């Protein structure tokens, strides 16, 4: 039941070499389904909560999904959807403010 | 109950305790696994799939499991049984085991609640009695119609929240499963929890065939809960039928009743739930109002008073006929209400949308612009006189003339529109009717449009650099030209005035009229799309001289628009907007 | 009561493994935005996890392969998607971090990982390949995958098995890229205005005050294929968590808290361009929204400065994540483009509250808004109880029409006002809040693949096990087929049976997705088919030809001699379905007449889409004549299978293309 992290510990050895030498071998038993912890410490001091980490992960996703749609594909129907959604949300928030301005 | 009795599954992990959470059935997982409904809604259903009894999995569900939720191939189970985790942290094994077994003990304690045993004895007994189509079996199928399932959901989701309050989330999920409607937004399931809901079933569709089994099984399963009931003409058939079925599929020694009055079902204890009948005129919790279109006063007072209670759900299941479909007592309620009454109709709003709900009809018994867009349109109007910076500097005016008098289709339509942000806004409307036998119909029409424009100009001074005017010439080219000429001259008393011009076929002349033909379908198509998405609105200070002595101009326009499938104003509005090839000076 | 069935422990192990894989794919979606100088530090952990996923989807690869071919389940589908996407992203992130340290460029690494230069990998083709023509669409969004799956369930009675499996593989290959993240659902593929299959099922069921259901599917945000997850984030977040950080020396932690305490000591300008009606001078709602947004900007900038300072104190390096390495492209966006995306120190709920604390202030209408239940209650109570002159006249009429408009907005239309305000608030919340994912796509994918793989598995499983007496190869089967046809074309339909044909017809024209007739709260096949037919928008001139397709010596002998389930002549999607309906009605009426003339045995006219597997690999196909929807071997009659039920050594079956040949071979064998 020896774990994979205390099995191989050395220099780069590009991933396929490790796959060939350690786990693709048929003589192995394939125990040790223990994953590892990949999130760093410099990313926990500033986002110290799964909620805050998820919010930041969503903010950067919403930004990337704007930078890619801003060689001449020029239609990229996802881009037209993302422009229609923004131009709809703008009008909707403006009318939501204006209506309650009028209700007084 | 099988998935509740599972051992620890040691299952070591690397995430710090400051993040990990305890999902039931499984060990301790990172907090992200509680935010993703992809895994949460699976680890939550494979567990509640054990509380659901074996008589509520379906007709064909598998041997001894809900095979469409818990099925592992005979090769994947043998390849999974050889998977082994880190299995431990000796200083950290005991707390995780304690937490997991504590959550599972909470679940098991939920399994043993008497009030939950009653809800099970209700839903299981109902799905079992329904197998025989509610015959007199002591205890080809009896499929429920749609509303005959909505009534059951309305009763069960209420009595669940009333009898079992300390288990809101768990019983909510259990009922979502048992009705075979999982992945339902909690807004709908919450709507099921409401009281005082109204039904409207057509006769001979089945309302008493389903009520008396509902009444009988809401009596015999639950304990100590009364059940109201009221009708105008003295309920005797339903009462005798309830007596019959209860004495049939339960011990007749248990039922005790006096004719036309309280029926009571016995129990080992002194629970003795009752069906006291209020037809002949405390805590009821059902108050099944069986007829709600024929009530006499001094009998509505008990119903208005029971609304003051917090445990009664007055169900207004009342029949309709379609000869009196617009009941003087309920069909008006659909005006000012929100998720209160649900009609059971097969010929919907229009004269013949029946082909839509045709397949929905019982087998035994054998609008271009959306309303929301119209309500939003009239409901919200932007103030143009104070948001002039949002407007484009061009006005577009379309005149759709009719050159007759003393006719209902003799109205001239005029619209003055512009761009507002990237949307379109109406500044003025006219529905103008020639005085009979005037000598100057074009000038009368011109004076009407000029007066409208002027008012719009005065309300927004300095806003507009251009006004572009189209006079439809389909009716008469000469008469359209005459209108343009009078508009031209009168406006000569700043913004530049430009007319749309048309070079008629075979001609080299550019006339100041507009010919409506090939551009109609694109114009209408674009309008419908824009209007429906909230992109066309009316100015809060919209101008109209001709619609100022009987109805609101926007309300009037909307009545014409709702004929899309006298149209002068609709055409002018749609075409003015379409206009907003180059028109010129 | 001690031993629990081994499948239950295997399912618990699979749930734990799915949770671990989800955690790993969350760490991955984190390291795709972290500084490469830190990705190089976490390189060994990422390599170890990639090795783990590789060695993991080889112990489950034959298992999941056998599973896909036998009754897929939401757990298995979700696990396959997560394992495949985790493998993909692990290999890609490792490659992109090892490409770094050769270029040493951060902006390049971010344009690579976050996919800023990729050529839109969210396009796919299907090529449904039905009979009578092969219709091909293009999956782009998520609701498009949902629509295609519903379309396949609808036209399930024409498409063959292998074509359906090919289309379903090319759909799962797109779901791996879209539903693979399972946590953030990038906005390039989401259109909440499109209601999914469950919005219709929960709009048929909830209240409908008139308002034909086709008129309600236009306002719904559908809230199911992309949920909201309601993330909440405190104000002084890191200061709460810095004293108890992991692996920090007490001296460093103390001086870091000191630097934090010391350092603690949007596009608002573009609001005036918005259409703001009402009074211009004074306390208005647009100025209140501007002040709320300015306060939120102050909070976020303060948090960012504090974070930079504390990182300079603890590690000494101002880390460059995807919001600090692309701050040039950021901080230049408009008001709306900063509202949609933004607030790494706030939450979308904080933006919602900053808007609503500005709208709802100091006011009838708010009472209806806060509690609509009491509003409908009072409604029910009330129901039960019951040039110069031009300018001056313009000012006067605009005055008397603003007054009337405000009078309407305060007195009447309150139903419409409440509904519109609620819908606007919903359209706001669905746009701002963090969409995570939904549980509709794997559910429907499993529900459709189950039916198709079940048809294929029955076609392959009844191959042998006994006599396979075939009637598609015709020695003289004409002689015994025309006789039975003439013997059944003689009697009347006996309309006292139509309430059974009209049900056993919709029980076959239906699809495997919408059960709604085996729920144990079963609804008739009428509604069970109305769901699967109205969801996939059908022409109303076809919806009546479903209901009225049995009300009527022909019309139950429309098949030729050998070509019963054969659409060689016709082409299209509507006429192919019409011929399918003709053939199915013919089979049903033939079975009913055969029962009403001959008393040999029962047929019960079953379908292979039923017979879900038991605890392990057992199917027990009961006796009867099946439909099988296969143009190569449509009718399969199991005259007698076994004492247990499964197709065993004594399970003689009869293949045939010819319905009456089956009805004669059943009689001969029974
Ligand atoms: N889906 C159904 N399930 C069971 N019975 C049904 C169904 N549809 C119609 N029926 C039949 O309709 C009748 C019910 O009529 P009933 O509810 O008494 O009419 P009313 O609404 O006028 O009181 C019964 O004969 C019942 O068998
Ligand atoms: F359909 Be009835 F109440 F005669
Ligand atoms: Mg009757
Ligand atoms: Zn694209
Ligand atoms: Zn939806």
């Amino acid at each position: 039941l020896r774990d994979t992290i205390p099995d191989c510990a050395l220099r780069s050895q590009t991933l396929e070499s490790l796959d060939a030498r350690y786990v693709s071998r048929d003589g192995a038993h394939d125990a040790a389904v223990w994953f590892e912890d990949m999130t760093p410490a410099e990313l926990e001091v500033v986002f110290p909560t799964t909620d805050a980490k998820l919010n930041y992960l969503s903010r950067t996703q919403r930004l990337a999904s704007l930078l890619t749609y801003a060689t001449p594909d020029t239609a990229c129907v996802h881009g037209e959807l993302l422009a229609r959604k923004r131009e709809r949300f703008a009008a909707v928030i403006n009318r939501f403010l204006d209506l309650h301005q009028i209700l007084r | 109950g099988d998935a509740l009795r599972v051992p620890f599954l040691d299952f070591a992990t690397a995430t710090p305790k400051r993040h990990q959470t305890v999902v039931p059935g499984v060990g301790t997982l990172h907090d992200c696994c509680e935010h993703s409904p992809l895994f949460s809604a699976v680890a939550r259903r494979l567990l509640f799939n054990s509380l659901v009894p074996a008589q509520l999995k379906g007709r064909d569900f598998g041997g001894d499991h809900t095979a469409k939720l818990e099925f592992l191939a005979p090769e994947l189970v043998r390849a999974v049984a050889r998977l082994r985790f880190k299995e431990c942290a000796p200083a950290d094994v005991v707390p995780q085991r304690n937490a997991y077994y504590s959550v599972l003990n909470t679940f098991q304690a939920l399994h043993r609640s008497e009030a939950f045993r009653q809800l099970v004895h209700f839903v299981r007994d109902f799905a079992q009695l329904l197998k025989t189509s509610f015959r007199a079996s002591s205890l080809t199928y009896g499929t429920l119609e749609l509303f005959q399932k909505m009534i059951l959901m309305h009763a069960t989701y209420f009595l669940a929240a009333v009898l079992l309050g300390d288990h809101a989330e768990q019983v909510n999920t259990f009922l979502r499963l048992v009705f075979e409607i999982p992945l339902f937004s909690d807004a709908a399931v919450r709507h099921f929890r409401q009281r005082a809901t109204v039904f409207l079933v057509p006769r001979r569709h089945g309302k008493t065939w389903f009520l008396v089994p509902l009444i009988a099984l809401s009596l015999a399963s639950f304990r100590g809960i009364k059940i109201g009931y009221t009708a105008h003409i003295r309920t005797e058939p339903v009462f005798e039928e309830i007596d019959a079925c209860l004495r049939g599929w339960f011990g007749s020694a248990r039922v005790d009743h006096v004719k036309g009055e309280t029926i009571s079902f016995s129990f080992p204890d002194g629970s003795r739930s009752t069906i006291v009948f209020a037809s002949s005129h405390q805590d009821f919790n059902l108050l099944f109002v069986d007829e709600a279109n024929f009530i006499r006063p001094d009998a509505v007072q008990t119903i208005m008073g029971f609304l003051n209670q917090a445990n009664c759900k007055i169900i207004f299941v009342s029949s309709t006929n379609t000869g009196k479909a617009s009941t003087s007592f309920l069909y008006n309620l659909r005006g000012a209400a929100d998720e209160l009454l649900n009609v059971v109709t097969y010929i919907c709003d229009d004269h013949m949308p029946r082909v839509v709900t045709h397949t929905n009809a019982t087998a035994c018994s054998c609008p271009v612009l959306t309303k929301s867009a119209g309500e939003r349109f009239l409901l919200y109007r932007p103030s143009t006189t104070t948001n002039s910076g949002l407007m484009a500097p061009d006005l577009y005016v379309y005149v759709d003339p009719a050159f007759t008098a003393n006719t209902r289709a003799s109205g001239t339509g005029v619209a003055v529109v512009g761009r507002y942000r990237d949307d379109y806004i109406i500044f003025a409307l006219e529905h103008f009717f020639l005085r009979a036998l005037t000598g100057s119909a074009p000038a009368d029409i011109a004076r009407c449009v000029v007066h409208s424009l002027t008012q719009v100009l005065a309300l927004h001074p300095g806003a507009f650099r251009g006004v572009r005017v189209a006079v439809e010439g389909n009716s008469s080219q000469d008469s359209a030209v005459a209108i343009a000429t009078h508009v031209h001259t009168e406006m000569h008393r700043g913004p530049e005035l430009l007319f749309y011009h048309c070079e008629p076929p075979g001609s080299a002349v550019l006339y100041p009229f507009f010919l409506l033909n090939k551009q109609k379908t694109p114009a209408f198509e674009h309008f419908i799309k824009k209007f429906n998405s909230g992109g066309v609105m009316a100015s809060q200070e919209i101008v109209s001289a001709t619609v100022r002595l009987q109805t609101d101009p926007v309300e009037y326009l909307l009545e014409q628009l709702n004929n899309l499938t006298s149209d002068d104003l609709m055409v002018a509005v749609i075409m003015a907007i379409y206009l907003a090839g180059p028109p010129h000076t | 009561a001690a031993p629990v069935s081994e499948p239950t422990v295997a399912r618990q192990k699979l749930l734990a493994l799915l949770g671990q894989v989800q955690t790993y794919v969350f760490q991955i979606e984190l390291l795709r935005r972290c500084d490469p100088h830190i990705g190089r530090g976490k390189l060994p952990q990422l390599k170890l996890n990639a090795l783990q996923v590789r060695a993991l989807r080889r112990r489950l690869r034959p298992g999941l392969e056998a599973q896909a071919g036998a009754f897929l389940t939401p757990l298995s589908v979700t696990l396959e998607l997560l394992l495949e996407y985790a493998w993909r992203e692990g290999e890609r992130l490792l490659g992109s971090l090892e490409t770094f340290a050769t270029a040493g460029d951060v902006a390049a690494f971010f344009t690579e990982t976050m996919g800023l230069a990729r050529p839109c990998p969210y396009h796919q083709r299907v090529r449904l390949d039905t009979y009578g023509g092969t219709v091909h669409m293009e999956l782009c969004f998520l609701h498009d995958v949902e629509n295609f799956l519903k379309q396949l369930n609808y036209c399930h009675l024409i498409t063959p098995s292998r074509g359906a499996t090919a289309a379903l593989e090319r759909v799962r290959e797109f779901m791996v890229g879209a539903v693979g993240s399972g946590l953030i659902v990038p906005p390039e593929l989401s259109d909440p205005s499109h209601p999914c299959a469950v919005c219709f099922e929960e709009l048929c069921v909830t209240a409908n005050q008139g308002a034909t259901i086709a008129s309600r599917l236009a306002d719904r945000i559908c809230n199911h294929v992309t949920q909201q997850a309601q993330v909440r984030l405190d104000a002084n977040e890191l200061r709460r968590y810095l004293p108890h950080a992991a692996g920090l020396s007490d001296a460093d932690r103390a001086r870091a808290l000191s630097v934090l305490d010391h350092a603690l000591a949007y596009a608002i300008s573009e609001l005036q361009f918005w259409l703001a009606s009402g009074d211009r001078a004074g306390q208005t709602t647009m100025d209140a929204f501007a002040s709320n947004l300015t306060a939120l900007a102050r909070r976020e900038l303060q948090q960012e400065t504090a974070a930079v300072a504390v990182e300079l104190a603890l590690f000494g390096r101002r880390a460059e994540h995807f919001d600090r390495a692309f701050g040039s492209h950021l901080a230049a966006l408009d008001m709306v483009d900063a509202l949609i995306i933004g607030g790494q120190a706030t939450s979308p709920d904080d933006q919602i509250e900053a808007l609503i604390r500005a709208c709802y202030d100091h006011h009838p209408l708010l009472r209806r808004l806060v509690s609509p239940e009491q509003c409908d209650e009072e409604a029910l109570r009330r129901v039960l109880a019951r040039w110069g002159d031009i300018a001056t006249q313009a000012a006067a009429d605009v005055r008397e029409r603003r007054r009337l408009y405000a009078d309407r907005l305060t007195k009447r239309s309150l139903a419409s006002l409440g509904r519109c305000v609620r819908e606007q608030r919903g359209e706001l919340e669905k746009m701002l809040r963090v969409s995570v994912h939904g549980e509709v796509l794997p559910a429907t994918f499993a529900a459709v693949a189950n039916g198709f793989a079940a048809r294929a598995r029955f076609c392959a499983l009844t191959a042998g096990a006994g006599t396979v007496i075939d009637n598609r190869s015709a020695p003289g089967v004409f002689d015994a087929h025309r006789f039975m046809r003439a013997s059944l074309l003689r009697h009347q339909v006996d309309p006292a049976l139509l309430p059974s044909i009209t049900h056993r017809f919709f029980e076959l024209v239906n699809g495997p997705l919408f059960d709604h007739s085996t729920h144990s709260f079963a609804q008739p096949p009428n509604t069970a088919l109305y769901y699967s037919v109205e969801n996939v928008g059908l022409l109303p001139h076809l919806k009546e030809e479903l209901a009225r397709f049995i009300m009527g010596g022909a019309d139950w002998a429309v098949s030729e001699f050998q070509r019963f389930y054969c659409f060689d002549g016709i082409s299209g999607i509507t006429p192919t379905q019409r011929a399918a309906w003709r053939y199915i009605r013919e089979l049903i009426i033939a079975t009913t007449l055969f029962a009403s003339v001959y008393r040999c045995g029962e047929l019960e006219l079953r379908r292979p889409d039923c017979s879900r597997p038991t605890s392990e690999g057992r199917y027990r196909y009961p006796p009867g004549v099946y439909l099988t929807y296969d143009s190569d071997c449509p009718l399969v009659a199991i005259v007698e299978s076994a004492p247990d039920g499964c197709i065993g050594p004594r399970s003689v079956v009869v293949y045939d293309r010819d319905v009456f040949s089956i009805l004669y071979s059943v009689l001969q064998h029974l």
